[PDB]
C-alpha cells in the first residue's frame, strides 16, 4: 500500500530502490504492487524463509553486493513473476539450490564474485526455466561435479570465466547453449573434447587462458559457431582448416596472440580475406613479417612445401586383440585425415569406440578385430598441397 | 624540513604541510551532456554483456554520479563515483575532458592516482596548465596501444635516464575488480639539494586535465549488439602535494574561495611572489634551501 522509509519508490510503483542504506536486514514493507527491487550496496547476511512470499509481480530482485552468508529454503516463495535474480558479489560458499525451488519464469541468475567452494551435482535442477547463468568469478572454486549442469535443458548463456579452472567441465547436459564465456582461466592447450555435446553453441569467449596450442580438429563439432574470441593468448598458429566445416563462422577474435607468419598461416590469411580488419592483430614472427596484420598477409610473395609426410604408415601383422598402431609423422599443423577400408573417414576430433585418431597423427586401435583388415590411408593437407600414403593391416 | 619561518626575529626558510588537494579542487567536466542521468541510462558488464545491474539517473540521488564524487572522502568499501554516458552515439567517439582547477600554484610531492571502477581507458592524455588554463602541456600519455593512438613508442617511467612518454601499463583489460589504477609517477621521476631550474617547475601547476579519448573495451572491439557496456567511471583522483610559497610560508588555507600562502618574510601575493607595500627597499627574492638545514630567508625590507 506504501512505501517503506529506508526506500524510495516511484510513480508507477513499480520500481522500489532500497540502496547505499546500512541495512543488516530486508525491509518490512514493501509494497505488493513492486516489479524491480533494488537491495544493493548494504549489510544484508541472511534471507530468512518467506521474506518475499507476498512479491507476486516483483520481475528484477537485485541482492547484489551484500554481505549474504545464507539463504533459507523458501526464501524466495511467493515470486512467480521473478525473471531476474541478482545474487552477485556475495558471501556465499555453496550453491542454495533448495532455495531456487518454484521459481517457473526465473530466466537470469548471476552468482558471480562469491567464495563458492563447490557445484555440485544436479544443482539448478530445480530450475529448468533458466536460461542465462552466471558463475563467473569463483576464485575459491575447488570441485565442480560431473552433472552439476544437469537439469539446464533451457540454458543458452554460461559464464564459468575468472574461475581458474585447468580442466574442462562436462557441458554435454547444455544441450541447447549458445553462448559460453570461458574467458580468465587456464587452458594451454584447446582438445575435441574439450567442448563435446556443444552442437547448438553460437558464441565461444576463450579470452586470456593462456592458450598456447589448438589441437587438429578442435572446433569440427561446433557446426552452429558463428562467434569465436580466441584472442590474448598464446597462439602462434591454428591447424589447417580448422575453421573449414564452420559454415556459419563470421566473427572472429584473434588478437593479442604472437603469430608466426610463416606457410601455416596462410590459409588463416585467406580465410579472413573470402570471409571477414581490426579483427585479428599482428605477426610477431618472423622478422620480415613483424608488425604486418594477417588479413593483410600476402600468399603471392610466399615459397612453400607440400604435406611432407616424413613417416608413412607401416604394414602390420597383429593378432587379435591387440593393440595397433599405424604411425604418419607429419608437420604438427597439417590437416590429417584416415580413410579405413568401409570407406568412412576418421579425424582427431572423431567418436570411433575403438580406433583414433592421435595429435601426432598417428591411428590409434586399443585393441584389433578379425574385421579390421585391409588398406589404411593417411591423408595429409596444406595450402600448398596434398600427400596420401597406405598400409594393410592383417588381422 | 623546512618548517618554521621565524624563531627567537631571526628568519629561515619554509614550506607548508603537505595536503589532500583534491579537498580544494574545482571540477569541469566537458562536454555539457557527458555526464549520466539526463535522460537516465542502465549500464552493462564487459564480464557478462546481460548483467545490467546499475543504473545512472540524476533526479534520483541514490543513483546520481556527479563530478564531485571524484574527489569526496570515502568510507571502508562505499566507494562513489562520477559516471559518463554510455557509447550509444557509436561510431562518434566517446570524449570528456576532467579539468581539476585549484587558481593557486602547487608542487606535486606524490603520484597522481586516477581510480575507475568497472574499466580504465583505452586511450587517455594527463596535462598541466601553469597559467590557470591559458597554455598547456601534457604529463603522460597513455594508450592500450601507443603506436594506434599517438604515433608513440611505448616507454615506461621505470626505465627513464636524466621527458614526455606514451605508457602502456595503466590501459590494459583485466576486469572490473582488478587493475582500477591509472597513475602519474612523480617519486620515480624525482628519484632521477638540487638547484635546476625546471626541476621545481616540472612538478609545480595550478591545473591538471585528463582528456579521455577511448572507454574500457573488455579485451576487444567494440560490439555494436551492446553499447551500455561503454563508458566511464571515476571513483577517485588523488593528487598529493603542497602550496608554492617561493621558501617564504609554512601555512596555506582557504582565503576569497582558493588556496592562498599566508606569507611570512615581509611578502605578499598568493604565492609570495612580490614584496609587502611597506617593505620594497630591496627587489623581491624567493627563499633558498642552501645553506643546509635552514636555509636562506631572503625576505623583504624597510627602510
Ligand atoms: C607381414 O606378414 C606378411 C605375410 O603375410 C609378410 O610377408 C610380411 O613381411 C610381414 N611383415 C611384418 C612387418 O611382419
Ligand atoms: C578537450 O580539450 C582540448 C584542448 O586541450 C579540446 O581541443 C577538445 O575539444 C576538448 N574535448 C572535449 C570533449 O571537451
Ligand atoms: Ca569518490
Amino acid at each position: 500500500q506504501n512505501c517503506p522509509s529506508v526506500c524510495s519508490c516511484s510513480n508507477q510503483f513499480s520500481k522500489v530502490v532500497c540502496t547505499r542504506r546500512g541495512l543488516s536486514e530486508v525491509p518490512q514493507g514493501i509494497p505488493s504492487n513492486t516489479r524491480y527491487l533494488n537491495l544493493m550496496e548494504n549489510n544484508i547476511q541472511m534471507i530468512q524463509a518467506d521474506t518475499f512470499r507476498h512479491l507476486h509481480h516483483l520481475e528484477v530482485l537485485q541482492l547484489g553486493r551484500n554481505s549474504i552468508r545464507q539463504i533459507e529454503v523458501g526464501a524466495f516463495n511467493g515470486l512467480a513473476s521473478l525473471n531476474t535474480l541478482e545474487l552477485f558479489d556475495n558471501w556465499l560458499t555453496v550453491i542454495p539450490s533448495g532455495a531456487f525451488e518454484y521459481l517457473s519464469k526465473l530466466r537470469e541468475l548471476w552468482l558471480r564474485n562469491n567464495p563458492i567452494e563447490s557445484i555440485p551435482s544436479y544443482a539448478f535442477n530445480r530450475v529448468p526455466s533458466l536460461m542465462r547463468l552466471d558463475l563467473g568469478e569463483l576464485k575459491k572454486l575447488e570441485y565442480i561435479s560431473e552433472g552439476a549442469f544437469e537439469g539446464l535443458f533451457n540454458l543458452k548463456y554460461l559464464n564459468l570465466g575468472m574461475c581458474n579452472i585447468k580442466d574442462m567441465p562436462n557441458l554435454t547436459p547444455l544441450v541447447g547453449l549458445e553462448e559460453l564465456e570461458m574467458s580468465g582461466n587456464h587452458f594451454p592447450e584447446i582438445r575435441p573434447g574439450s567442448f563435446h555435446g556443444l552442437s547448438s553453441l553460437k558464441k565461444l569467449w576463450v579470452m586470456n587462458s593462456q592458450v598456447s596450442l589448438i589441437e587438429r580438429n578442435a572446433f569440427d563439432g561446433l557446426a552452429s559457431l558463428v562467434e569465436l574470441n580466441l584472442a590474448h593468448n598464446n597462439l602462434s598458429s591454428l591447424p589447417h582448416d580448422l575453421f573449414t566445416p564452420l559454415r556459419y563462422l563470421v566473427e572472429l577474435h584473434l588478437h593479442h596472440n604472437p603469430w608466426n607468419c610463416d606457410c601455416d598461416i596462410l590459409w588463416l590469411a585467406w580465410w579472413l580475406r573470402e570471409y571477414i580488419s581490426t579483427c585479428c592483430g599482428r605477426c610477431h614472427a618472423p622478422m620480415h613479417m613483424r608488425g604486418r596484420y594477417l588479413v593483410e598477409v600476402d600468399q603471392a610473395s610466399f615459397q612453400c612445401s607440400a604435406p611432407f609426410i616424413m613417416d608413412a604408415p607401416r604394414d602390420l601383422n597383429i593378432s587379435e586383440g591387440r593393440m595397433a598402431e599405424l604411425k604418419c609423422r607429419t608437420p604438427p599443423m597439417s590437416s590429417v585425415k584416415w580413410l579405413l577400408p568401409n570407406g568412412t573417414v576418421l579425424s582427431h576430433a572423431s567418436r570411433h569406440p575403438r580406433i583414433s585418431v592421435l595429435n601426432d597423427g598417428t591411428l590409434n586401435f586399443s585393441h584389433v578385430l578379425l574385421s579390421d583388415t585391409g588398406v589404411y590411408t593417411c591423408m595429409v593437407t596444406n595450402v600448398a598441397g596434398n600427400s596420401n600414403a597406405s598400409a594393410y593391416l592383417n588381422v | 624540513d623546512y618548517d618554521i619561518c621565524k624563531s627567537w626575529w631571526e628568519f629561515y626558510a619554509c614550506q607548508p604541510k603537505v595536503m589532500r588537494l583534491k579537498d580544494y579542487v574545482k571540477v569541469k567536466v566537458e562536454p555539457s551532456g557527458i555526464t549520466c542521468g539526463d535522460p537516465p541510462e542502465r549500464f552493462c558488464s564487459h564480464e557478462n554483456p546481460y548483467l545490467c545491474s546499475n543504473e545512472c539517473d540524476a533526479s534520483n540521488p541514490d543513483l546520481a554520479h556527479p563530478p564531485r564524487l571524484m574527489f569526496d572522502k570515502e568510507e571502508e568499501g562505499l566507494a562513489t563515483y562520477w559516471q559518463s554516458i554510455t557509447w550509444s552515439r557509436y561510431p562518434s567517439p566517446l570524449e570528456a575532458n576532467i579539468t581539476l582547477s585549484w587558481n593557486k600554484t602547487v608542487e606535486l610531492t606524490d603520484d597522481v592516482v586516477m581510480t575507475f571502477e568497472y574499466g580504465r581507458p583505452t586511450v587517455m592524455v594527463l596535462e598541466k596548465s601553469l597559467d590557470n588554463g591559458r597554455t598547456w602541456q601534457p604529463y603522460q600519455f597513455y594508450a592500450e596501444d601507443c603506436m594506434e593512438a599517438f604515433g608513440m613508442s611505448a616507454r615506461r617511467a621505470r626505465d627513464m635516464s636524466s621527458r614526455v612518454l606514451c605508457t602502456e601499463e595503466y590501459s590494459r583489460w583485466a576486469g572490473s575488480k582488478k587493475e582500477k589504477h591509472v597513475r602519474f609517477e612523480v617519486r620515480d621521476r624525482f628519484a632521477i639539494l638540487e638547484s635546476a631550474k625546471g626541476l621545481k617547475e616540472f612538478f609545480t601547476l595550478t591545473d591538471l586535465r585528463m582528456r579521455l579519448l577511448r572507454p574500457a573495451l573488455g579485451g576487444t572491439y567494440v560490439q555494436r549488439e551492446n553499447l551500455y557496456k561503454y563508458f566511464y567511471a571515476i571513483s577517485n583522483i588523488e593528487v598529493i602535494g603542497r602550496c608554492k610559497c617561493n621558501l617564504h610560508a609554512n601555512l596555506c588555507s582557504m582565503r576569497e574561495g582558493s588556496l592562498q600562502c599566508e606569507c611570512e618574510h615581509n611578502t605578499t601575493g598568493p604565492d609570495c611572489g612580490k614584496c609587502k607595500k611597506n617593505f620594497r627597499t630591496r627587489s623581491w627574492r624567493a627563499g633558498s634551501y642552501l645553506p643546509l638545514p635552514h636555509g636562506s630567508p631572503n625576505a623583504c625590507a624597510g627602510t
